[PDB]
């Protein structure tokens, strides 16, 4: 019975002690977070630039409301396409010199289109073994075949695309990966990418924003147009969506086959009126003194775990794991930084490489220099 | 009860015609007289007589009677 396949499944996820559950706030993003009636330093957000509390943004989505509404009343291929949805794609791809920028209600919405209405049942996908649940999932449920290549091995994915294929290829990565936050070899990936006739389609949620001139982000950074660059605006961005950008006549193919865009209702336009305003936060000169304080914070971070046993990652972006090596370890850490007000999670090898448990931080520009002291203080004891 | 009279008898069935008229050649739309309404039910009545999914792309495909019996011995 149904039933009988849930509980057995929760059961198995008991005994694993793997039964997370959701703990309640009421601040979750930026410099702090409030549980219950503490004040925590927050180490666990995304939103790396602490703009989802600043005021443009919110005036923005305020006075969207006031002039729009609420709901756009469904979806862009009906009476849900509205002026500032077209404002917003147009600026995006101005943006981030593209001809043309698709929103998506999600970056999950964003991956899985793209990939259902352009991998067939005859096309392969070469994905980085590490790529993020958002595109692994979509290219596991496409009919194309999947083939995973080693983390960062151009070589690996060079042979991958050499072998024989009946239709087309498609290589699909991160900008700036998730687990680790280290960046992708993406100018070495595109070369051998279009050596083969085949695409490349670059997911670049952590960086974008976060790095490079007026924070284009990775592509940008290592001088790549990938055919396909799907942005995320939940973590730098501090609001929500997605969107594609593409040339004109892949536009109008996701434009004509991708049910998404054709069904799915519009995200509300104050939610753009809040795009808008944070991708103009993004390009002014507080875009660029937001993104050197987090750099100043990363660095200031990186050199005072120097004499800790810990080690740190490949990452010169917000997301700064600290490598404990055990589960026990790694969860006292985490216990004990959170008594002292760092709001801090760590992660079990159960979802990680064994041995490597380590403590999931992410630095915004939010903070200050005194929070990065006090959690280093925190670690020293 | 073989699977060439079983699709024929579906066919036949579905579409309210004598099995003298459900010919190998015999076309859904051009010789049976069928609304897509009935060539869409038509794949949905063989996917349950034989208890097999029958995609959309290849529903597409099935416009003949022979189509049905080649899709239907041929796949598996
Ligand atoms: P005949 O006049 O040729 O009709 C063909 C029909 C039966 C309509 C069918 O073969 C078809 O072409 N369907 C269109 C795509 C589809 O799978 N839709 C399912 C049938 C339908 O019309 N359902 C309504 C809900 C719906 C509306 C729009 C879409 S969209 O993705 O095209 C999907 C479902
Ligand atoms: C794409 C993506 N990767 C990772 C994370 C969080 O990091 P992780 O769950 O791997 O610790 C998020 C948000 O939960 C995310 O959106």
């Amino acid at each position: 019975s149904w039933q009988e396949k849930i509980n057995a499944a929760l059961d198995a996820r008991r005994a694993a002690d793997a039964l997370r559950r959701r703990y309640p706030v009421a601040q979750g993003a930026g410099r702090w977070l409030v549980a219950d009636d503490r004040q925590y330093l927050n180490f666990s957000s995304n939103d790396y630039l602490g703009l989802s509390h600043h005021p443009q943004i919110i005036r923005a989505w305020q006075q969207g409301a006031e002039q729009f509404g609420i709901g756009s009343g469904g979806s862009g291929h009906v009476s849900g396409y509205s002026v500032v949805h077209q404002a917003l794609e147009e600026e995006l791809a101005e943006w981030l010199g593209y001809s043309r920028a698709l929103l998506f209600i999600s970056g999950f919405a964003a991956n899985q289109a793209v990939i259902a209405a352009m991998m067939a049942k005859e096309d392969r996908i070469a994905a980085d073994r590490l790529s993020h649940a958002s595109l692994l999932e979509a290219a596991s449920l496409s009919p194309s075949q999947l083939r995973r290549f080693a983390h960062n091995d151009v070589t690996h994915l060079a042979r991958l695309l050499a072998s024989p294929c009946p239709g087309q290829q498609m290589v699909v990565t991160e900008g700036v990966f998730s687990m680790d936050g280290d960046s992708a070899p993406l100018a070495e990936i595109q070369q051998v990418t279009q050596q083969h006739n085949g695409w490349l389609m670059v997911d670049d949620a952590h960086g974008t924003g976060v790095i490079g001139e007026q924070g284009r982000g990775s592509c940008w950074l290592q001088k790549v147009k990938p055919e396909l660059l799907v942005v995320t605006f939940g973590k730098g961005f501090g609001v929500s969506g997605a969107a594609v950008l593409c040339s004109s006549t892949v536009a109008d193919y996701l434009l004509q086959f991708a049910r998404h865009l054709i069904y799915s209702t519009s995200m509300p336009p104050a939610q753009a009126q809040a795009l808008r305003a944070s991708l103009a936060v993004i390009r002014s000169d507080e875009g660029d003194a937001r993104r050197e304080k987090l750099a100043a914070l990363i660095t200031r971070f990186r050199a005072g775990v120097q004499d800790l046993p810990f080690t740190l990652a490949d990452s010169c972006s917000a997301i700064q794991p600290l490598i404990v090596g055990d589960n026990s370890r790694a969860l006292q850490l985490a216990e004990k930084l959170r008594q002292q007000g760092c709001w801090v999670t760590a992660i079990r090898p159960p979802t990680v490489p064994a041995g490597t448990a380590r403590l999931r931080l992410t630095l915004t520009a939010a903070h200050e220099m005194q929070d990065i002291d006090r959690l280093l203080e925190v670690l020293h004891g | 009860s073989t699977i060439e009279e079983r699709v024929k008898k579906i066919i036949g069935e579905q579409l309210g015609v004598k099995q003298e008229e459900v010919t190998n050649n015999a076309s859904f739309v051009e010789d049976l007289g069928a609304d897509s309404l009935d060539t869409v039910e038509l794949v949905m009545a063989l996917e349950e007589e034989f208890d097999t999914e029958i995609p959309d792309e290849e529903a597409e495909k099935i416009t003949t009677v022979q189509a049905a019996i080649d899709y239907i011995n041929g796949h598996q």
